[PDB]
RNA sequence: GCUCGUGUCGUGAGAUGUUGGGUUAAGUCCCGCAACGAGCGCAACCCUUGUUCACUGUUGCCAGCACGUUAUGGUGGGGACUCAGUGGAGACCGCCGGGGUCAACUCGGAGGAAGGUGGGGAUGACGUCAAGUCAUCAUGCCCCUUAUGUCCAGGGCUUCACGCAUGCUACAAUGGCUGGUACAGAGAGUGGCGAGCCUGUGAGGGUGAGCGAAUCUCGGAAAGCCGGUCUCAGUUCGGAUUGGGGUCUGCAACUCGACCUCAUGAAGUCGGAGUCGCUAGUAAUCGCAGAUCAGCAACGCUGCGGUGAAUACGUUCCCGGGGC
C-alpha cells in the first residue's frame, strides 16, 4: 500500500468509527484478520513459513 | 457407467402393510426428502382404498401396478441418418418402476384438490383398469407395436 | 435351537452423530427412552420397527424390558444408534443363540454414513454451482 | 484444591510439562489429581490460496490450542515453591489458580 | 506455479515451527513484533547468512536464535557486533531479548545457505549453469540423498526469461516422512531479480 | 504420465528401455523381451471419519451408595456407561474355495465395526496457455517532482432506454396461518457474549448477574409430529413496490445502512430455443455457526449437523482424456 496511507491509518482517527485494520506487515487494506493482524496473502506465506504458532494446515 | 453394472440398494418392506411395494411407492412420493409427509399420504391413500372397497389395499395396489406395467417400450436409435424407435421388452424390476412412476405422476397431475386421496382414486381408476396411467400404458404399448418392424435392432 | 437366554445386559449404539446407552433387562417387555415411553419419545410407527425388530429377529420377544439414554442426531439417527445398541445387548448377552441370525440380518454393524463435509468451490459436499459457458 | 491449567499448541509438549509438574508435586509428597484433557480449541481460517481473482481454490489452516487440568489436592508450601520457581518449555503456558 | 512450500506442507508433520510462545490477547502484536525482528535481522545480516531466526518468549523477554552460517560477522570482535545488534533489538523492540548464534553443521547442505550462495553467485555475474552444478557437486560430496536447483529469471542478462533447472538423485515432494529442506533466494541483478529455489532431500524421518 | 544414466540399433535427427500378452483406480503389478537400471509422478507415510483397549475424571459422565426445599450429578462419591484427548490395537486378498499355464490379479465365502483403495481431505509430475497479478509484496527500465507527491470537506465507486451471468423468494394444499410439543452438530465471546427481571405491539430501551469460558452467554435449532383453521380463489398463495410512524449503530444514515411496526399488495398459474448439478448419507431440502465487521445492503463465502431419495440395461451417439 501506500507510504502515506499506512501511517495514516496507523495514527488515532479524528472519529473513532473511521479507523481500520491494515496489514501490519503489507499494508494492505482487505482481508485482514484480528486474530493475528496479517492479511490473506501475508497469513498463506507465513503460515507455510512457519512463524505463526500453533497455525498448521488443515485437513479434516 | 463405463465399469460395470452398479449394486442396488436393497429394497425396506413397509411396516405397517408388510410389503415392499409400499415402500417403493412412499419413495418414489417422497418429495423434498419428507419420508414422513411422503408416507402420511401414502398410508391416508391405502385407508382410503380399503374405504372404499373391502379388498385389502395392497392388494389393489399390486393390481393397479399390474395394470399399469408396460411390457415393451422403444428407445431411440442412431442408425443411420434418422432416428428410429426401437422397441425393447422391459424387466420386472424396470416395468414396475415405471408403473410407480407414471403412477405418482398422474395422481400429481389429477384436477383433485389433495394429493392424498388424488393418489388414492388413481390408484382405484388403474385397478379397474381406467385413468391416466393406464391410458399411457396403452399407449406406450401401441407405439411399441407400431414401431414393431425394429425388433431385429436389439443387442 | 434353544431359545436363547433371557439375562440382563447393556451395550452402546452409534449411527449417524448418535449415541445411545442400551440397557437390557428381563421385564414385561416395556420401554422408556430418556425416561419417556417409547410411545412419547418415538412418537410414529415411521421408525418404532427398526429398534423393535432386533427382538423380533433375536429369539427373545416383547418380553423383555429396556432403558435407553439417547443423545445427539435426529429422530431417525436415534433410531439407527438404538437399534445396533439393542443388537450389540443381545449379542453379548447371548453370543452363541442370537449372535448368527443377528449378525446375519446385518445388524451387528455400524454403518459410517456420515455427511460428507463441504468443499471450496462447491455449493455442498457434492453439488457444483452452475458450470455457464460463455 | 489448586488449580493448574496448561495451554499449548504441541499436545508432545503438553503432556511434557504436565508429567514434569505431577512428577514434581509428587517428589514433594502433595498427592494430585491426574491431568485431565479439556477440549481442543479448534479456530480455522480458510484463505484465497492466490493473489489475485482465484477464489475457487483455496487453502484452510488450523490453530489448535491444547488444554489440560491439573489439581493439587495437598496443599504443601514446599509445593507450592517448587510450582512458582521450576522452568517450563516456552510454547506451553501456566495458569495457577490458588 | 502449482507446488506447495514443502516446509509448510510438513509442518507439525516432520518439521517443527520457528516460533514457540503461546499468548491469546498481544497474538497480532506479539507476531508484529516477530516480523519487525526477522526482517531488521534479515536486512542488516546478509552477510553472514540466515539459515533461519528462532524466536521464543517466555515473560515479556525474547529469545532469539540465529542460525548462521558465518557468525563472524555476527560476533565482530569480541562480541562488539553481537552486543550492538541487541541492543538495537531492544531499540526495536521494547523487551528484554537474549540473543545466541549457532552454526550451520554443513552450509552446503542446508538448503537456504545455498539458495544465499547461488543468488550471490548470480549477482556477481557468474555463469549460472556453473553455479547450480557446483552446488549440486558440493551438496552430494557433503552427502545429501538429492538434489534440486531451480532458478527463474532474466538468467544470463537476456530478454525473456528462463526457468533452468538442475538435479540429481532423489527428491520425492510428495513423502511427508521425507526430510525435505527448501531455501529460496533472490539475486538482485542489474537486470531485476534472479529467483532461486533449492530443494536438499536430507533424508527419510519418522 | 514425463524423463534420465549405461548399453545397443541407426550416417543422422532419433530409437530401445517406455513395444507386446494379462491385469490394475494407476507407467499398478505380472509374463515375455536389446535391454539392464534409476528419477519425478501412482501408491504409502499425514489429517479426519467408522470398531476396540489401556491411561486420566473437570468445567464432562451417573451404573451401585448417602441427602438434597418439591425441585437441578445440586451434594459426598464413583471408573461402570457416554464423552473429552494422549498412546496402542485393527485390514494385509492375511485365511478358505474357484478361476487365472502358472503369475499379477479376479470371483465367492468365513471371521469382523469395516473387505478388496472402507468414506472424505491434504498432496497437483515434465510442461502447456508470452494464461492472471507491476494493485498484496518485491523489482529492471521509463515517466511525475509548488505535482502523477501529500492533507481535507463534499461527491463518486450504489447512475439506467438496456444485455448477460450467479443466486434468493416464489407461483401454493407434499401448502399458508395458528397453538402445543420433540431431536443436533460445529463454532464464537471482555470496547465482547449477556442471562434474569421491568418496560414497549415490536425493533428496542432501562437495570444487569455470569463468563477469558467442556463451567457463563450466544440458545431458539428449523424441517418434523400433534390440535385447530384456510378450501383451489391470482387466494388467508406470492411479498415486490409505495405512503406513515419508529429503533439502533455511528461525528453523520439525503445521495447510500440494517431493522421494527401500520397500511399498500405488483409480476408470478411452473417458464421458448437452449442449458446446469448430482451415483449415497449423494441429490433435494431444513435450519445453525464463523471470517471480515461500529453498523450492514450476507440471498455471498467457508463450515456444521437434521431429514433423505430415484437411477445406472449399457458404451451406439455428444464432450474431455489415455495406450498402441
Ligand atoms: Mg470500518
Ligand atoms: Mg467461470
Ligand atoms: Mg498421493
Ligand atoms: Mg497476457
Ligand atoms: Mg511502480
Ligand atoms: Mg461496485
Ligand atoms: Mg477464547
Ligand atoms: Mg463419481
Ligand atoms: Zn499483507
Amino acid at each position: 500500500a501506500k507510504t502515506a496511507l499506512k501511517v495514516k491509518a496507523a495514527r488515532k482517527p479524528k472519529f473513532g468509527v473511521r479507523a481500520y485494520t491494515r496489514c501490519q506487515r503489507c499494508g494492505r487494506p482487505h482481508s485482514v484478520y484480528r486474530k493475528f493482524g496479517l492479511c490473506r496473502i501475508c497469513l498463506r506465506e507465513m503460515a507455510h513459513a512457519g512463524q505463526l504458532p500453533g497455525v498448521t494446515k488443515s485437513s479434516w | 457407467p463405463r465399469k460395470g453394472p452398479a449394486p442396488k440398494r436393497p429394497v425396506m418392506v413397509d411396516p405397517v402393510y408388510g410389503s415392499p411395494l409400499v415402500s417403493q411407492l412412499v419413495s418414489k412420493i417422497l418429495l423434498d426428502g419428507k419420508k414422513t409427509v411422503a408416507q402420511n399420504i401414502v398410508y391416508t391413500a391405502l385407508e382410503g382404498c380399503r374405504a372404499k372397497n373391502n379388498t385389502d389395499p395392497v392388494q389393489t395396489l399390486k393390481r393397479a401396478l399390474d395394470n399399469i406395467k408396460p411390457s415393451l417400450e422403444v428407445k431411440s436409435r442412431r442408425v443411420g441418418g434418422a432416428t428410429y424407435q426401437v422397441p425393447v421388452e422391459v424387466k420386472p424390476a424396470r416395468q414396475t418402476t415405471l408403473a410407480m412412476r407414471w403412477l405418482v405422476n398422474f395422481s400429481r397431475e389429477r384436477r383433485e384438490k389433495t394429493m392424498a386421496e388424488r393418489l388414492m382414486n388413481e390408484i382405484l381408476d388403474a385397478s379397474n383398469g381406467l385413468g391416466a396411467s393406464v391410458k399411457r400404458r396403452e399407449d406406450t404399448h401401441k407405439m411399441a407395436e407400431a414401431n414393431r418392424a425394429f425388433a431385429h435392432y436389439r443387442w | 435351537k434353544r431359545p436363547a437366554m433371557i439375562a440382563p445386559g447393556a451395550a452402546t449404539g452409534r449411527r449417524k452423530e448418535a449415541i445411545a446407552r442400551v440397557r437390557i433387562t428381563p421385564g414385561s417387555g416395556q420401554w422408556k427412552i430418556n425416561g419417556r415411553t417409547l410411545e412419547d419419545y418415538f412418537p410414529n410407527k415411521v421408525h418404532q420397527q427398526i429398534v423393535t425388530e432386533p427382538f423380533a429377529t433375536a429369539g427373545v420377544e416383547g418380553a423383555y424390558d429396556v432403558i435407553a439414554r439417547i443423545g445427539g442426531g435426529g429422530v431417525t439417527g436415534q433410531a439407527g444408534a438404538l437399534r445396533l445398541g439393542i443388537a450389540r445387548a443381545l449379542n453379548n448377552v447371548d453370543p452363541e443363540a442370537s449372535r448368527p441370525a443377528l449378525k446375519k440380518a446385518g445388524m451387528l454393524t455400524r454403518d459410517a454414513r456420515v455427511k460428507e463435509r463441504k468443499k471450496a468451490g462447491l455449493k455442498k459436499a457434492r453439488k457444483a454451482p452452475q458450470y455457464s459457458k460463455r | 484444591k489448586i488449580r493448574i491449567r496448561l495451554r499449548a499448541y504441541d499436545h508432545e509438549v503438553i503432556d511434557s510439562s504436565a508429567r514434569k509438574i505431577v512428577d514434581t508435586v509428587t517428589r514433594t509428597g502433595a498427592k494430585v489429581a491426574g491431568p485431565v484433557p479439556l477440549p481442543t480449541e479448534k479456530n480455522v481460517f480458510c484463505v484465497i490460496r492466490s493473489p489475485h481473482k482465484y477464489k475457487d481454490s483455496r487453502e484452510h489452516f488450523e490453530m489448535r490450542t491444547h488444554k489440560r487440568l491439573i489439581d493439587i489436592l495437598e496443599p504443601t508450601p514446599k509445593t507450592v515453591d517448587s510450582l512458582m520457581r521450576l522452568d517450563l518449555p516456552a510454547g506451553v503456558d501456566i495458569e495457577i489458580k490458588l | 506455479g502449482q507446488k506447495i512450500n514443502p516446509h509448510g506442507f510438513r509442518l507439525g508433520v516432520t518439521t517443527d515451527h520457528k516460533t514457540r510462545w503461546y499468548a491469546e490477547k498481544q497474538y497480532a502484536e506479539l507476531v508484529g513484533e516477530d516480523v519487525k525482528i526477522r526482517e531488521w535481522l534479515h536486512k542488516n545480516l546478509e552477510r553472514a547468512g540466515l539459515s533461519s531466526i528462532e524466536i521464543e518468549r517466555r515473560s515479556e523477554r525474547v529469545t532469539i536464535f540465529l542460525y548462521a552460517a558465518r557468525p563472524g560477522i555476527v560476533i565482530g570482535r569480541n562480541g562488539a557486533e553481537a552486543e550492538r545488534v541487541r541492543g538495537e533489538l531492544e531499540k526495536l523492540t521494547g523487551k528484554q531479548i537474549q540473543l545466541n548464534i549457532l552454526e550451520v553443521k554443513s552450509p552446503e547442505t542446508d538448503a537456504q545457505l545455498v539458495a544465499q550462495g547461488i543468488a550471490e553467485q548470480l549477482a556477481a555475474r557468474v555463469a549460472f549453469r556453473r553455479a547450480m552444478r557446483k552446488a549440486q557437486q558440493s551438496a552430494m560430496n557433503a552427502g545429501a540423498l538429492g538434489i534440486r536447483i531451480k532458478c527463474s529469471g532474466r538468467l544470463g542478462g537476456a530478454e525473456m526469461s528462463r526457468s533452468e533447472g538442475y538435479r540429481e538423485g532423489r527428491v520425492p515432494l510428495h513423502t511427508l516422512r521425507a526430510d525435505i529442506d527448501y531455501g529460496f533466494f533472490e539475486a538482485r541483478t542489474t537486470f531485476g531479480r534472479i529467483g532461486v529455489k533449492v530443494w536438499i532431500y536430507k533424508g527419510d524421518v519418522t
